[PDB]
Protein backbone atom coordinates (compact mmCIF):
# COMPACT_ATOMS: atom_id res chain seq x y z
CA UNK A 1 0.00 0.00 0.00
CA UNK A 2 1.05 3.73 -0.83
CA UNK A 3 3.10 5.35 2.10
CA UNK A 4 2.11 8.72 3.82
CA UNK A 5 1.89 11.50 1.14
CA UNK A 6 0.12 14.66 0.12
CA UNK A 7 -2.69 13.77 -2.41
CA UNK A 8 -4.76 16.56 -4.86
CA UNK A 9 -7.49 18.01 -3.34
CA UNK A 10 -9.29 21.12 -5.23
CA UNK A 11 -11.73 22.70 -2.82
CA UNK A 12 -14.63 24.12 -5.38
CA UNK A 13 -17.04 26.43 -3.35
CA UNK A 14 -20.12 26.13 -5.34
CA UNK A 15 -20.58 22.47 -4.60
CA UNK A 16 -20.27 22.77 -1.10
CA UNK A 17 -22.49 26.30 -1.47
CA UNK A 18 -19.99 28.18 -0.20
CA UNK A 19 -19.85 30.79 -3.44
CA UNK A 20 -22.95 32.04 -1.40
CA UNK A 21 -20.85 34.00 1.38
CA UNK A 22 -17.07 33.69 -0.72
CA UNK A 23 -16.88 36.04 -3.21
CA UNK A 24 -13.16 35.35 -4.13
CA UNK A 25 -11.75 32.29 -4.82
CA UNK A 26 -14.06 30.27 -6.41
CA UNK A 27 -12.43 27.42 -4.88
CA UNK A 28 -8.65 26.82 -3.91
CA UNK A 29 -6.25 23.59 -3.71
CA UNK A 30 -6.39 22.56 0.02
CA UNK A 31 -4.54 18.82 -0.71
CA UNK A 32 -5.19 16.13 1.65
CA UNK A 33 -2.83 13.94 3.94
CA UNK A 34 -3.03 9.81 3.07
CA UNK A 35 -1.25 6.43 3.11
CA UNK A 36 0.39 3.73 5.37
CA UNK A 37 3.10 4.83 7.92
CA UNK A 38 5.65 1.38 8.18
CA UNK A 39 8.76 1.16 9.74
CA UNK A 40 10.98 2.98 9.61
CA UNK A 41 9.49 6.54 10.59
CA UNK A 42 12.51 7.64 11.56
CA UNK A 43 13.92 8.32 7.75
CA UNK A 44 11.32 11.37 7.41
CA UNK A 45 12.34 14.08 10.28
CA UNK A 46 8.61 15.40 10.91
CA UNK A 47 7.61 12.28 12.70
CA UNK A 48 8.15 11.99 16.60
CA UNK A 49 9.85 10.11 19.00
CA UNK A 50 6.23 9.22 20.14
CA UNK A 51 5.33 8.22 16.49
CA UNK A 52 7.91 5.74 16.58
CA UNK A 53 7.65 4.21 19.80
CA UNK A 54 3.87 3.69 18.91
CA UNK A 55 5.03 1.95 16.15
CA UNK A 56 7.72 -0.39 17.89
CA UNK A 57 4.82 -1.26 20.62
CA UNK A 58 2.38 -1.92 17.17
CA UNK A 59 4.57 -4.38 16.19
CA UNK A 60 4.11 -6.07 19.43
CA UNK A 61 0.98 -5.43 19.95
CA UNK A 62 -1.61 -5.50 16.94
CA UNK A 63 -4.41 -3.69 19.60
CA UNK A 64 -1.94 -0.80 19.27
CA UNK A 65 -2.28 1.54 15.62
CA UNK A 66 0.52 2.11 13.57
CA UNK A 67 1.24 6.10 13.55
CA UNK A 68 -1.32 8.31 10.90
CA UNK A 69 -0.73 10.28 8.10
CA UNK A 70 -1.80 13.83 8.83
CA UNK A 71 -0.53 17.46 7.80
CA UNK A 72 2.42 18.36 9.58
CA UNK A 73 3.10 21.84 7.74
CA UNK A 74 -0.38 23.98 6.51
CA UNK A 75 -0.20 27.45 4.88
CA UNK A 76 -2.91 30.22 4.62
CA UNK A 77 -4.93 31.75 1.90
CA UNK A 78 -6.86 34.80 1.61
CA UNK A 79 -10.50 34.97 1.12
CA UNK A 80 -13.21 37.68 0.14
CA UNK A 81 -16.13 37.37 1.47
CA UNK A 82 -19.58 39.53 2.29
CA UNK A 83 -19.92 41.57 5.46
CA UNK A 84 -22.79 44.31 6.17
CA UNK A 85 -23.99 46.41 3.35
CA UNK A 86 -22.50 43.87 1.04
CA UNK A 87 -18.93 45.08 1.70
CA UNK A 88 -16.39 42.60 0.56
CA UNK A 89 -13.62 41.74 3.11
CA UNK A 90 -10.70 40.44 2.82
CA UNK A 91 -9.73 37.86 5.41
CA UNK A 92 -6.75 35.35 5.64
CA UNK A 93 -7.81 31.94 7.06
CA UNK A 94 -4.60 29.91 8.33
CA UNK A 95 -4.60 26.51 8.25
CA UNK A 96 -6.23 25.89 5.13
CA UNK A 97 -3.44 24.36 2.85
CA UNK A 98 -1.41 20.94 3.11
CA UNK A 99 2.27 22.00 3.03
CA UNK A 100 3.49 18.57 4.24
CA UNK A 101 2.40 15.30 5.40
CA UNK A 102 3.81 13.10 8.38
CA UNK A 103 3.43 10.16 10.31
CA UNK A 104 2.07 11.10 13.79
CA UNK B 1 27.99 11.17 15.73
CA UNK B 2 25.12 9.28 15.28
CA UNK B 3 24.76 7.56 11.88
CA UNK B 4 21.47 6.37 11.57
CA UNK B 5 19.33 8.43 9.91
CA UNK B 6 21.68 7.15 6.64
CA UNK B 7 20.48 2.91 7.59
CA UNK B 8 17.12 4.46 7.69
CA UNK B 9 17.24 6.02 4.04
CA UNK B 10 19.66 3.22 2.76
CA UNK B 11 17.00 0.54 3.62
CA UNK B 12 14.04 2.70 2.49
CA UNK B 13 15.79 3.01 -0.86
CA UNK B 14 16.38 -0.65 -0.99
CA UNK B 15 12.53 -1.46 -0.50
CA UNK B 16 11.43 0.99 -2.94
CA UNK B 17 12.98 -0.78 -5.99
CA UNK B 18 11.26 -4.48 -4.25
CA UNK B 19 10.73 -11.75 0.52
CA UNK B 20 15.09 -12.69 -1.08
CA UNK B 21 15.50 -8.76 -1.76
CA UNK B 22 13.98 -7.51 1.49
CA UNK B 23 16.06 -9.97 3.06
CA UNK B 24 19.40 -8.69 1.89
CA UNK B 25 18.00 -4.96 1.97
CA UNK B 26 17.16 -6.15 6.22
CA UNK B 27 21.15 -7.93 6.38
CA UNK B 28 22.16 -4.62 4.80
CA UNK B 29 19.96 -2.52 7.14
CA UNK B 30 21.16 -4.82 10.07
CA UNK B 31 25.19 -4.44 9.49
CA UNK B 32 24.56 -0.16 8.94
CA UNK B 33 22.90 -0.07 12.36
CA UNK B 34 26.09 -2.14 13.67
CA UNK B 35 28.36 0.26 12.43
CA UNK B 36 27.29 3.11 13.97
CA UNK B 37 26.34 1.41 17.32
CA UNK B 38 28.79 3.05 19.15
CA UNK B 39 27.82 6.51 18.46
CA UNK B 40 23.88 5.80 18.70
CA UNK B 41 23.77 4.25 22.30
CA UNK B 42 21.23 6.77 24.03
CA UNK B 43 19.43 7.78 19.96
CA UNK B 44 16.02 6.52 19.98
CA UNK B 45 15.64 6.06 16.74
CA UNK B 46 18.60 3.73 16.64
CA UNK B 47 17.09 1.10 19.16
CA UNK B 48 13.81 1.68 17.40
CA UNK B 49 15.74 0.46 14.14
CA UNK B 50 17.29 -2.51 15.67
CA UNK B 51 13.97 -3.55 16.85
CA UNK B 52 12.36 -3.34 13.57
CA UNK B 53 14.99 -5.28 11.70
CA UNK B 54 14.92 -7.95 14.00
CA UNK B 55 11.23 -7.70 13.65
CA UNK B 56 11.02 -8.07 10.22
CA UNK B 57 14.11 -10.47 9.50
CA UNK B 58 11.29 -12.86 12.07
CA UNK B 59 8.92 -12.38 9.78
CA UNK B 60 10.11 -13.45 6.10
CA UNK B 61 11.93 -15.53 7.68
CA UNK B 62 15.28 -13.77 6.67
CA UNK B 63 19.32 -15.44 7.30
CA UNK B 64 21.26 -13.47 9.69
CA UNK B 65 24.50 -14.00 7.19
CA UNK B 66 23.05 -14.56 3.51
CA UNK B 67 23.42 -17.29 0.68
CA UNK B 68 27.16 -18.45 -0.01
CA UNK B 69 27.57 -18.61 -3.58
CA UNK B 70 27.99 -22.80 -4.23
CA UNK B 71 31.06 -24.62 -5.46
CA UNK B 72 31.07 -24.09 -9.53
CL1 LIG C 1 11.72 4.16 13.18
CL1 LIG D 1 -12.23 31.63 10.31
Amino acid sequence: KSSCKRHPLYVDFSDVGWNDWIVAPPGYHAFYCHGECPFPLADHLNSTNHAIVQTLVNSVNSKIPKACCVPTELSAISMLYLDENEKVVLKNYQDMVVEGCGCR
Amino acid sequence: QCKILRCNAEYVSSTLSLSGGLCRALRSYALCTRRTARTCRGDLAFHSAVHGIEDLMIQHNCSRQGPTAPPP
